[PDB]
């Protein structure tokens, strides 16, 4: 048996352990939504548990007990069970092996045939009983409420506040009730990410509560951080149409990119004649990367090694060369030193990856290896990826060397030791350099990604060649040249792309949105409100009833709710009526929104006084017989409230360390 | 009022409004407007999809047309009485004598040389159309007030293109290049830029729009005691003996 | 598997609009390409335009101050309408709908059978349907060829069925000749065994959409 | 048509054949959008290749597409009897726009000679009754697609009245034409016979018919 | 999120049915950890301390001898790591049985549980004015009034 009931305003609980007296508090967190649709059960399978369940039960005599708990509960995997004697209330999480139609035998285990590894244990006018059972993090979270009524769910107010909290870590996906011929009716419902404005009383009671997205009245309510609304008309929020699907579209490139023979090559190059590879045409996957050598981590500058697959670049460079220890830290951008001098300079822009690694087994003779060699002298420094082979003999002195080494006339190069015995520092290493080229022109190394079907005139999260974004997708007439791949605006924001595998032209356009301003008399008044969609037409306003056309879940009725079209936007809620009053509620280009009778809304055209025609003649004069003395009233402020900081009182309120930082800004 | 014209605008408000070019309206704006992406709008489909709107006056053109219909009509029929009380009708000779009186003339000066002051009264109107009919460059002040709106709302769009010290100026791209922990201090220069640049039009504009005030103020006090009457302040509604 | 069928007049006179539609099986009108394609008789294919439910409408641009596409969802089908129709527009239209894998314009996959459209004053006419009985010696060798002649018949097409559609083998139809009179004149021949001349009825359906003429002819041996 | 292709190819049986399309710069040389479409006489365009290479399903893998500076060619291999039909290359010409080429007709030197085959029909009893009289020599199965037509009044020559078509190739490849002699009632009643004569290859076949006694 | 699940991981479209095989790999791959392999591929045990922080009761504390409490003047408290200055006075506030601090407008701790004697302490800042000097001008006098 399964009847379906309103929520009203049930299900509200504490969020936190913190004590908060006669104040309005914003509040993001899993809660049952106001007036939503719960499950009435009478007295059978598990039902699911989503993100929470709101359990309650109007009772005289006690006739449930317990829950269970779990994903299979099949003594499979852990599960959780909760039940209750006249005077203890027992909990585990033992594997249990459930029966179909579990029930505490009036005590007895018919519930579970077996049980298992117990990593848990724990002991400790009618009645309406609620609770709420929550499994976030690795916590278990029971809130319970007991209210005597004289009612399914009345519609007063009562907060649940927390009961239980285990550390349990357990997966749950579905959970049944348990009770002790008899009759039992029991309400469920399910919680959602929702956010709410809870108020807390003098005595730090939680006595009201707003659910944001309930509807335009409730969000501006939200919006004001209020209960009550003053007539008017509140700009609430934006309306967006949410994404419907992915696209992704990157080059059709098969080979694998041949990072195997940077890394595994047999004798790396001298640093003064650093070997360069240029990788393209490739799909690149650098998680291999870590199979090829054994360095401990990346050091990549302008971007992170953890989404080196999820980018396309032009063309990628392999640089590798032997340095020692020492010299590591000199292959970064703005170093100094020998090696970054007179053998290998890097960009200050550099935009790639550093992989330097120990190679002591390999690079070191008991003798001394002396196949490495650095450049020592130079007349300058290098150049940006600049490489410098010549053996020419250096010139210290003023004296010229022709040629011959002797005083002031060195040779430049110099070999490195790399000697099994040295320090770490003095050890060789190691060190290929990736360089990418960056996205431009048409990319030539991508990641490894699969590329998706091509969606037009919708609104889709694409992905070209690495440079995400949402939006609309349509044919584009600009005529791009060949070598272009994208277009840009005025906020350098890309307008149109290139389509790698098919060379069109699409031109990229924001989804759909505008803002939207809730009209309401006083909540003293009506709870009765329009809607303004700002400066839209009357036919894109949002009408698809679903999760992916609003930012507003709220939808207030596009269709029987009597639509007018101002200059203003589009206006819902408000029946339009050929009379023009004063205006009450401005509303934009000459039409105003009044409470009038029913009551209900009215949209017009503001009136600006009576006509009259003055009765004007050549030879005709209006004269007063009589008077009045008439007394008005005019006020103007003076003066305002005189007011005075403590700058460093509130800045830095009873904290030196933070006076004394204060001190440094003038 | 010319009835003929669908908005019962006066010839000279006709070559006023066709003197001022608004950027923006504020009326509705068509989805296919921008997305039909060969619009010469490019600069208010770039100030609408980063969020910067413009939103219409409350009284439309034609509501002021009537307003100053309403007001030219009360001071030619019934002179400065329907700004104390009821509209008291009187004929626009004697008004103009009680003018002439209200300027230490006797009125006999305005009775003597009626159709001299009449000619003379026409042709200088005539002059005033002439003048508004010929030289563009007239209403500096207005266009300069949409000007200076509209080149601060393409600065703000403008700001979005820097980098504020980030790695890039676009979010997706830092998003997608850097992990979440790195990418949030790159969003956080790229937020605090944006909000100074959001700040600085605020300020801005709140100074703009202390100065319009004033000059707002300015405007109804000369509606009050130019129009609605006749004024002994000097140099306030005109150079010379004020008449109307 | 959708599948799409055009329909229209057969005849437009010169400087009339000319109107067409084409219905969709078996599927919906969504967010596809519907393309309309040309042919004239023994000429090339020509694009002449498309649209989606979006909006707009791209059309040829030596077309397009003339056509005009639009989609109804509702009624599930493509309109296409054509203005100051000349005898150059005489030719077979075709619909075209894009996939899910060749998005766009150039998405012209799911092609329509066609519809011929004539452009000309000349009168239609339904046509003279004479049973072509074979010669006694022509049947007396086993195979008699019995067929029916469409003739003095105007515009063009005309279908020829043999007992309702249920006798397909055998069946030739030949192409239509022009007369010196305009009118056009085909015989659809039927070769059957001659054992059936006396026990199986043999009846010709002659359809000729611009005039709605549905004609049956019994074929009997010549008698 | 700004996209040109050739007016006419042959090949034999088992070689593989080659249709180019040139196009400009702007639709051929500027997006991998272009499609190959057969199609044969009285039917729509059948889609045999798009997106330059790709084939869609269902279609044999003789048909293959590459693209080359303006210019796209579709290869077939393996030339069989039922390739030989009319090849179009569509490309898409930017802002919305497609382009068709000419069309290249494919010849398959496979097909041998085929004499034809005639009948003759005299007009029927119901058309004597609408004071009408029309024969009807039909020709099918002829290869090649060339024959000539004549009529005879019992031996002499006829020439008013002959209306003849030119001729088709059938689903199988060959050729079929069909030929109309208008006569009056009195002229079919009074010649004892008539006759068609079809002249293919420098073969005659003729046919006979007489008006019926009852 | 732990997952100890050991079932076949079926990479193609075809069920793998229990069986490993083309596109059915067994999750679960073995580490080498060889004695002469370089510095990346040797093996690091992992341990992670992960802390709750302090909402609720804290359990776990560092080494730090408590002292007495001191009501009624201004004292540096530090109430389980929660540091600051002000004045503690005994609270009228009603915590429920679970809360264990008190936050304000600016969310600033308004109160405190006493972790040892279970009691509500409200906290003050302690005691602060503005100080301004009414002078005559120097070149008239030196004495001034406060
Ligand atoms: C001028 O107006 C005043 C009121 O504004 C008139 O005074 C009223 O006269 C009536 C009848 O005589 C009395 O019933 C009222 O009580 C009077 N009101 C007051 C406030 O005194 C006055 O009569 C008018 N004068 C003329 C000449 O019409
Ligand atoms: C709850 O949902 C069911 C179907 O899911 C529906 O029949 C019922 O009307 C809903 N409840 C309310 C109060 O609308
Ligand atoms: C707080 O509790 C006291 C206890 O008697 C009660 O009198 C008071 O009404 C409560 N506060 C509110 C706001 O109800
Ligand atoms: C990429 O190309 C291969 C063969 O070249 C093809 O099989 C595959 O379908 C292509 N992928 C996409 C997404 O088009
Ligand atoms: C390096 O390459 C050699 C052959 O050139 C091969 O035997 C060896 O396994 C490779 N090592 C790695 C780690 O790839
Ligand atoms: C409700 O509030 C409005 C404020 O606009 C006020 O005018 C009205 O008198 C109020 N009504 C009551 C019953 O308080
Ligand atoms: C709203 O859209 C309809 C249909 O597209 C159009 O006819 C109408 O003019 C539009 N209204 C405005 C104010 O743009
Ligand atoms: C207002 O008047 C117009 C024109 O007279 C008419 O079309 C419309 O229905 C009227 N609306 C109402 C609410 O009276
Ligand atoms: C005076 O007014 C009347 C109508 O009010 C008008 O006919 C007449 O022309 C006016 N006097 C002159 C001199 O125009
Ligand atoms: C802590 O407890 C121990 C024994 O339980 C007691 O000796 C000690 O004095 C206590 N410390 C304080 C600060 O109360
Ligand atoms: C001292 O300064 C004050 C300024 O308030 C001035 O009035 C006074 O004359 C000064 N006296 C002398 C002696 O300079």
């Amino acid at each position: 048996t399964q009847s379906y009931t309103n929520s009203f305003t049930r299900g509200v609980y504490y969020p936190d352990k913190v004590f908060r007296s006669s104040v309005l508090h914003s509040t993001q967190d899993l809660f049952l939504p106001f007036f939503s649709n719960v499950t009435w059960f009478h007295a059978n399978p598990v039902l699911p548990f989503n993100d929470g369940v709101y359990f309650a039960s109007t009772e005289k005599s006690n006739i449930i007990r317990g829950w269970i708990f779990g994903t299979t509960l099949d003594s499979k995997t852990q599960s959780l069970l909760i039940v209750n004697n006249a005077t203890n209330v027992v909990i585990k999480v033992c594997e249990f092996q459930f029966c179909n139609d579990p029930f505490l035998d009036v005590s007895e285990f018919r519930v579970y045939s077996s049980a298992n590894n117990c990593t848990f244990e724990y002991v400790s006018f009618k009645n309406l009983r609620e609770f709420v059972f929550k499994n976030i993090d690795g916590y278990f979270k029971i809130y319970s409420k007991h209210t005597p009524i004289n009612r399914d769910l009345p519609q007063g107010f009562s907060a649940l506040e927390p009961l239980v909290d285990l550390p349990i870590g357990i997966n749950i996906t579905r959970f049944q009730t348990l009770l002790a011929a008899g009759a039992a009716a029991y309400y469920v419902g399910y919680l959602q990410p929702r956010t709410f404005l809870l108020k807390y009383n003098e005595n730090g009671t939680i006595t009201d509560a707003v659910d944001c997205a309930l509807d335009p009245l409730s969000e501006t309510k939200c919006t004001l951080k209020s209960f009550t609304v003053e007539k008017g008309i509140y700009q609430t929020s934006n309306f967006r149409v949410q994404p419907t699907e992915s696209i992704v579209r990157f080059p059709n490139i098969t080979n694998l990119c041949p990072f195997d023979e940077v890394f595994n090559a047999t004798r790396f190059a001298s640093v003064y004649a650093w070997n360069r590879k240029r990788i393209s045409n490739c799909v690149a996957d650098y998680s291999v990367l870590y199979n090829f050598a054994p360095f401990f981590a990346f050091k990549c500058y302008g971007v992170s090694p953890t989404k080196l697959n999820d980018l396309c670049f032009t063309n990628v460079y392999a640089d590798s060369f032997v340095i020692r220890g020492n010299e590591v830290s000199q292959i970064a951008p703005g170093q100094t030193g020998n090696i970054a001098d007179y053998n290998y300079k890097l960009p200050d822009d550099f935009t790639g990856c550093v992989i330097a690694w120990n190679s002591n087994k390999l690079d070191s003779k008991v003798g001394g290896n002396y196949n490495y060699r650095y450049r020592l002298f130079r007349k300058s420094n290098l150049k940006p990826f600049e490489r410098d082979i010549s053996t020419e003999i250096y010139q210290a002195g003023n004296k010229p060397c022709n040629g011959v080494a002797g005083v002031n006339c060195y040779f430049p190069l110099q070999s490195y030791g790399f000697r099994p015995t040295y320090g770490v520092g003095h050890q060789p290493y190691r060190v290929v350099v990736l360089s990418f080229e960056l996205l431009h022109a048409p990319a030539t190394v991508c990641g490894p990604k699969k590329s998706t079907n091509l969606v037009k005139n919708k609104c889709v999260n694409f992905n070209f060649n690495g440079l995400t974004g949402t939006g609309v997708l349509t044919e584009s007439n600009k005529k791009f040249l060949p070598f272009q791949q994208f277009g840009r605006d005025i906020a350098d924001t890309t307008d149109a792309v290139r389509d790698p595998q098919t060379l069109e032209i699409l031109d990229i356009t924001p989804c759909s949105f505008g803002g939207v301003s809730v009209i309401t008399p006083g909540t003293n008044t009506s709870n009765q409100v329009a809607v303004l969609y700002q400066g839209v037409n009357c036919t894109e306003v949002p009408v698809a009833i679903h999760a992916d056309q609003l930012t507003p879940t709220w939808r207030v009725y596009s269709t029987g709710s009597n639509v007018f079209q101002t200059r203003a936007g589009c206006l819902i809620g408000a029946e339009y009526v050929n009379n023009s009053y004063e205006c009450d509620i401005p509303i934009g280009a000459g039409i105003c929104a009044s409470y009038q009778t029913s009551q209900s809304i009215i949209a017009y055209t503001m009136s600006l006084g009576a006509e009259n025609s003055v009765a004007y003649s050549n030879n005709s004069i209006a004269i007063p017989t009589n008077f009045t003395i008439s007394v008005t009233t005019e006020i103007l402020p003076v003066s305002m409230t005189k007011t005075s900081v403590d700058c460093t009182m509130y800045i830095c309120g009873d904290s030196t360390e933070c006076s004394n930082l204060l001190l440094q800004y003038g | 009022p010319d009835p003929s014209k669908p908005s019962k605008r006066s010839f000279i408000e006709d070559l006023l409004f066709n003197k001022v070019t608004l950027a923006d309206a504020g009326f509705i704006k068509q989805y296919g407007d921008c997305l039909g992406d060969i619009a010469a709008r490019d600069l208010i489909c770039a100030q609408k999809f980063n969020g910067l709107t413009v939103l219409p006056p409350l009284l439309t053109d034609e509501m002021i047309a009537q307003y100053t219909s309403a007001l030219l009509a009360g001071t030619i029929t019934s002179g400065w009485t329907f700004g104390a009380g009821a509209a008291l009708q009187i004929p626009f000779a004697m008004q103009m004598a009680y003018r002439f009186n209200g300027i230490g003339v006797t009125q006999n000066v305005l009775y003597e040389n009626q159709k001299l002051i009449a000619n003379q009264f026409n042709s200088a109107i005539g002059k005033i159309q002439d003048s508004l009919s010929s030289t563009a460059s007239a209403l500096g002040k207005l266009q300069d007030v949409v000007n200076h709106n509209a080149q601060a709302l393409n600065t703000l769009v403008k700001q979005l293109s820097s980098k504020f010290g980030a790695i890039s100026s676009v979010l997706n791209d830092i998003l997608s290049r850097l992990d979440p922990p790195e990418a949030e201090v790159q969003i956080d220069r790229l937020i605090t830029g944006r909000l100074q640049s959001l700040q600085t039009y605020v300020t801005q504009q709140l100074i703009r729009a202390a100065e319009i005030r004033a000059s707002a103020n300015l405007a109804a006090t000369k509606m009050s005691e130019c129009v609605l009457g006749q004024s002994k302040r000097v140099d306030f509604c005109g150079k010379g003996y004020h008449l109307m | 598997q959708v599948q799409l069928v055009e329909s229209g007049p057969g005849l437009v006179k010169p400087s009339e609009t000319l109107s067409l539609t084409c219905s969709v099986s078996g599927g919906s009108i969504d967010n596809f390409y519907w393309s309309w394609i040309r042919q004239p008789p023994g000429k090339g294919l020509e694009w002449i335009g498309n649209i989606y439910y979006g909006g707009s409408g791209n059309y040829n641009p030596s077309l397009k101050s003339r056509v005009t596409i639009s989609v109804d969802t509702s009624k599930n089908q493509v309109s296409l309408k054509l203005r100051s129709v000349t005898a150059a527009d005489t030719a077979v239209y075709y619909c075209a709908r894009d996939s899910v894998w060749y998005t766009g314009s150039y998405g012209l996959i799911y092609w329509g059978p066609g519809t011929l459209v004539t452009v000309s004053s000349a009168s239609t006419k339904g046509p003279s349907v004479f049973p072509l009985a074979p010669s006694s010696k022509s049947t007396s060798g086993g195979t008699a060829a019995l067929g029916c002649l469409v003739k003095d018949y105007f515009p063009e097409p005309v279908t020829v069925s043999w007992n309702s559609g249920a006798l397909t083998s055998g069946v030739h139809t030949f192409p239509a000749v022009l007369q010196s009179s305009g009118l056009y004149s085909l015989s659809s021949v039927v070769t059957v065994p001659s054992s059936s001349l006396g026990t199986q009825t043999y009846i010709c359906n002659v359809n000729h959409k611009p005039s709605n003429t549905k004609v049956d002819k019994r074929v009997e041996p010549k008698s | 048509s700004v996209v040109t292709q050739p007016a006419s190819v042959s090949g034999s049986p088992g070689q593989s054949i080659t249709i180019s399309c040139t196009g400009t710069s702007s639709d051929v040389g500027s997006y991998n959008l272009v499609s190959w479409f057969q199609q044969h006489p009285g039917k729509a365009p059948k889609l045999m290749i798009y997106e330059v290479t790709k084939r869609p399903s269902g279609i044999s893998n003789r048909f293959s597409g590459s693209k080359s500076g303006n210019t796209a060619s579709l290869t077939i291999s393996r030339l069989q009897a039922e390739d030989e039909a009319d090849y179009y290359c569509c490309s898409y010409a930017g802002s919305s726009t497609v382009v068709f080429g000419g069309g290249t007709k494919l010849t398959v030197l496979g097909q041998p000679k085929a004499n034809p085959t005639v009948t003759l029909f005299p007009p029927s009893s119901e058309e004597l009754q609408a004071n009408k009289a029309t024969l009807v020599c039909l020709i099918s199965d002829f290869y090649p697609g060339a024959v000539t037509v004549a009529w005879k009044a019992d031996s002499s020559p006829v020439k008013a009245g002959v209306e003849t078509t030119t001729p088709s190739k059938q689903s199988n490849n060959k050729y079929a034409a069909s030929s109309y002699l208008s006569l009056t009632p009195e002229q079919w009643k009074s010649h004892r016979s008539y006759s068609c004569q079809v002249t293919h290859e420098g073969s005659t076949v003729e046919k006979t018919v007489a008006p019926t006694e009852c």
